């Protein structure tokens, strides 16, 4: 972020690895497979 | 114990999706898990419209609901959300499961939360 | 497919995939499995 | 969250004659990294050296897929999925066989809250 509230005690980040990022054609595939009509157990698995 | 118009769920699990590569790609979710050693997984949202999940004094994700349409989407299924971003034209992903002491509570706060979500942006079903 | 949850520390960024050379029928691998089991070959598993 | 620290790890291999049984043989050193097997409380298991995942599944519900043998301080698994088995082993590391044996030890009791271990 850029304003943290100061009750929230924040001192660290977790930046987004260049691993996270997708171009958005390829994640949008990955999204509909998610979205789950065909099938919820991926959503739900650990 | 913090001021009223700040709602927190704590969750179980935290994920962030990600590509990994083959050596001689595929896909995996890099998951944070609250723990007694590892602190507390929260999602907090403020009345301003911020959101925030960390765990300790770790900010993981903080960003604005308010005007997040053309780049967020979300999505419910059981006790878990699923988060989609789409800023600039990099896109990421992350997932939260809930907490509870029966698979009924942590529903209950699940939709609790998407509630005081759907006050600012739609969240599907 | 492979593993999709893996914990924030153990830092991964690569996958090495399973190679198709590894997989065998599940009774030439019974054979090759009862050899390690027996005692006629014990530390014949601490070979390397 | 327990992990051990490896010395060796190995994949079973059936080459092509042009079969003929091998072993690829992974080992922890500097310019490669090191061989760690972690188990996580959720019931995950992983074999890692560095940053490459080498193995990784879940110990849950696997009495019916997986089996593991121990021999001294190496542990043999054999998984059969998809009606297709394999196999892979370890040796765990440690200061001398006195050391190293415990961890195995170690290791093969935090499995057993998951699968039975065959023991000689």
């Amino acid at each position: 972020m850029q304003t943290i509230p100061h009750y929230l005690q924040i001192k660290e980040i977790l930046q987004i690895s260049k691993q996270e990022l997708l171009p958005c054609h390829v994640m949008e595939q990955h999204w509909k497979f998610y979205v789950g009509r065909s099938h919820s157990e991926a959503l739900l698995s650990w | 114990g913090l001021p009223g118009e700040v709602s927190q769920w704590s969750l179980k699990r935290y994920g962030r999706f990600m590509l990994l590569d083959n050596v001689g790609g595929s896909s995996t979710w890099k998951v944070f898990e609250s723990s007694e050693e590892s602190g507390s997984l929260v999602l907090t949202i403020v009345v301003s419209g911020h959101f925030f999940i960390s765990q300790g004094q770790t900010l993981l994700e903080g960003f604005s609901l308010i005007g997040s349409k053309n780049w967020l989407k979300i999505v419910r299924r059981m006790d878990c959300l699923l988060f989609g971003t789409t800023i600039k034209n990099k896109s990421r992903m992350f997932r939260v499961q809930f907490s509870g002491e029966s698979k009924e509570e942590a529903l209950e706060r699940c939709c609790g939360c998407v509630q005081t979500l759907a006050q600012y942006v739609t969240v599907q079903e």
